[PDB]
DNA sequence: CAGGCACGTGTCAGATATATACATCCGAT
DNA sequence: ATCGGATGTATATATCTGACACGTGCCTGGAGACTAGGGAGTAATCCCCTTGGCGGTTAAAACGCGGGGGACAGCGCGTACGTGCGTTTAAGCGGTGCTAGAGCTGTCTACGACCAATTGAGCGGCCTCGGCACCGGGATTCTCGAT
DNA sequence: ATCGAGAATCCCGGTGCCGAGGCCGCTCAATTGGTCGTAGACAGCTCTAGCACCGCTTAAACGCACGTACGCGCTGTCCCCCGCGTTTTAACCGCCAAGGGGATTACTCCCTAGTCT
């Protein structure tokens, strides 16, 4: 897998800042929120990979994001 | 031809989308980036779909909280357009730089 | 012996005494447990949840609904600010955010 | 297997303040979720207070002052009312 | 006579003060203010000379924090000065307000 | 007892925003200031005569300052 | 004899396992986490009193003050991280001036 | 009471053999100490009841390393712990 | 059983005062 | 640019001084042996849940074309904030007393751990109809080019 | 400072769907009833440090004068982002199938808690 962060396409970011009560948005807004949203799902990811690995096991589950997340604490309600 | 001013149809999103609670990031593709990024530190990963789904409701609050600060950092400086040195600012006063 | 009467019926509570008392000894928090540390945990987080529950039932029959969702949570949440301040680093699954739009983008 | 869950204990809360209201799955699993949350935040913080004072016992008062230290303003004044009055139900049968 | 042009002492003092180590805070205002304070949650309450000292250093620690992120939201309003708008400002991203 | 907040006088307050690295300072500032530092100093005061009150004491020793200091996520070094 | 000198440490490998054991952390405590807790702790330690022994070096001083613990501290990369939201007193800031306000 | 005074001070003795410490300056370590102690064993302790166990072993101490100290840091720290651990078996 | 913690003691790294050299600012020029 | 006058920094030397690092005694916390039992490693197995692929719909993304409104640069003004000087206030700093209360010991007693019956409350399986999602059309309200 | 064409939005009704709630069977964890070790509650004594007071000295705070430079309002340029129409395109739903490993139970063995020195 390679060039999947251009999956966040502009629209998608575009409907994101309009839910945060964004009126006008540059043209260079998007490259960042990709770039700070691939920096934090780094973060959280290598927590939850981490909290796999741990456990002898090959598969991540809701609750190893759970988890990790709650380290960070964002501390997710829902999952788990 | 009948066409809106451009303040109107932002205004009209932004109520849209402040409505409603659905997920606004497309989800195969943010499936694909978070295997990408997690082949980095574990080859063969088997992701099950509450996690994916989790990851991506956490990282859209994470977005719009983002956002929300971001435009607040707009207003400040006399603006109306956020640029990134806002996304800047705010990330270096909640101390994520 | 006796009729069995339940800990948390002679508290008048309706969460679980027993069950907290268990978590609260096999979850290594101290040596021992005191008697009456599962009663008043019970009560309080009986407290809790009828004080959320009574503002997402409020949200709820406002948007003319019966059933409560994780949007009226949300909102109930929110909209009171020691709720708020309490549940401020907790992101609420499919709950939406609070409608707010700032004066200046208003248009004149 | 057998899993434990506060879903029976959530509704009857829910049926005494609103009779006539529902709830749904999604809904529940966050107030399972919040339950869970909170008892580990006050029994984390009895258990760091019965340390710092070099005790071995969980007693209420530790749950009293944890609640006045994880609960603000009114929420947690009206929490210290709420477990005091179980306590003295309980102790009189 | 001469007249230094303003703004040169100013810079400096921030060259002093950020090498200096002391407290900057005179220390009975600062126990007598703790005391006030105090005597609102329980009356005739006796104070260890530590735990003002630990309140003094944690109070000048948060004070100095928040004017750096102060400084920087004015510097992004394209501003000199550091008005209570920036203070504002920053609390609010911080999560204070 | 009384107005002792005034007693953190305005070059005080000068002093704390040079060693923050500021240049010029306006006139609210120095009410601004002392606004939320009685704030702060109340936050951790009353968690602080809380462990007090709870260790059956009448004497805030430090080390519940240090405590109620790292319950607010500012842990302070140097006092135990 | 002492288990810190076979395991070829300074800290002590038996307080760190009766820490762990009053601590409350677990029902049961295995063997090799004292020694692996100690360890860390040793090589935190060291790293902390390297830089803060270059800091004091560079300032013409022949002993260690908590200025250059907080030094050694913020100059770091990681060690920034770590102890980010942690208060050294009588550590000072870091002197930094943003070039906007130089002349 | 008991402190880190002494420990600490060895390890510096070995770093720098010359430079020495102020009192302030090292009560300053021992809560340092302390500190990542309390990190470390709470969220090994975390880490056996989230996987149903009761020991704390070397397992969950080093998986405790990697989650709480940053990249660089934390590949030299469990380097210096597995080490440790292999020559206290053998000894 | 011995290492680590109270308790006591010599002593030198560091704070302070004073004189001298000097990197830096500012008004004309 | 530039040149001299004049402040505020570095630097060297004398001169104390009080924490720092080192002996010294001692006792309690760490070590070595031995024993027993339950936590966990290992084997084997079932099914379920994740992955991979294919096909059709179509809503969403990408792209192009105005064009108007907001970002940015330049000007001018006035007033609020620095810099300096004289005056006043109170913060350290040194002593004294004085007693409330943190801290350490000695009983002993109620309280919590623990084990053997006992049984009812909560959880898994399984309906079923009613709250809610969706669509179709009409009435209502907001916007924008025109007076 | 209004006015009507046009587009977006709310409401009212009708229809169908699936899951929230209720019921039934059944375990196993909460309850009772006892014994017994010990944690700490209480009484008592000690010393120590926190509080109060007084006197002296001088460093810092305060008030004022004055200049000046920077924050703010205004105006002009222009460029770039938004609205809207057209053209891909890949997300999404539905369906099918295969196998990898995540939970389970049995068995055993040896690691660690406990006691003594």
């Amino acid at each position: 897998l390679r060039d999947n962060i251009q999956g966040i396409t502009k629209p998608a970011i575009r409907r994101l800042a309009r839910r945060g009560g964004v009126k006008r948005i540059s043209g260079l807004i998007y490259e960042e929120t990709r770039g700070v949203l691939k920096v934090f799902l780094e973060n959280v990811i290598r927590d939850a990979v981490t909290y796999t690995e741990h456990a002898k096991r090959k598969t991540v589950t809701a609750m190893d994001v759970v988890y990790a997340l709650k380290r960070q604490g964002r501390t997710l309600y829902g999952f788990g | 031809p009948h066409r809106y001013r451009p303040g109107t149809v932002a205004l009209r999103e932004i109520r849209r989308y402040q409505k409603s609670t659905e997920l606004l990031i497309r989800k195969l593709p943010f499936q694909r980036l978070v295997r990408e990024i997690a082949q980095d530190f574990k080859t063969d990963l088997r992701f099950q779909s509450s996690a994916v789904m989790a990851l991506q409701e956490a990282s859209e609050a994470y977005l719009v909280g983002l956002f929300e600060d971001t435009n607040l950092a707009a207003i400040h400086a006399k603006r109306v357009t956020i640029m990134p040195k806002d996304i800047q600012l705010a990330r270096r006063i909640r101390g994520e730089r | 012996r006796a009729k069995a009467k339940t800990r948390s019926s002679r508290a008048g509570l309706q969460f679980p005494v027993g069950r907290v008392h268990r978590l609260l000894r096999k979850g290594n928090y101290a040596e021992r447990v005191g008697a009456g540390a599962p009663v008043y945990l019970a009560a309080v987080l009986e407290y809790l949840t009828a004080e959320i529950l009574e503002l997402a039932g409020n949200a709820a029959r406002d948007n003319k609904k019966t059933r409560i969702i994780p949007r009226h949570l949300q909102l109930a949440i929110r909209n009171d600010e020691e709720l708020n301040k309490l549940l401020g680093k907790v992101t609420i699954a499919q709950g939406g955010v609070l409608p707010n739009i700032q004066a200046v983008l208003l248009p004149k | 297997s057998r899993k434990e869950s506060y879903s029976v204990y959530v509704y009857k809360v829910l049926k005494q303040v609103h009779p006539d209201t529902g709830i749904s799955s999604k809904a529940m699993g966050i107030m399972n979720s919040f339950v869970n949350d909170i008892f580990e935040r006050i029994a984390g913080e009895a258990s760091r207070l019965a340390h710092y004072n070099k005790r071995s016992t969980i007693t209420s008062r530790e749950i009293q002052t944890a609640v006045r230290l994880l609960l603000p303003g009114e929420l947690a004044k009206h929490a210290v009312s709420e477990g005091t009055k179980a306590v003295t139900k309980y102790t009189s049968s």
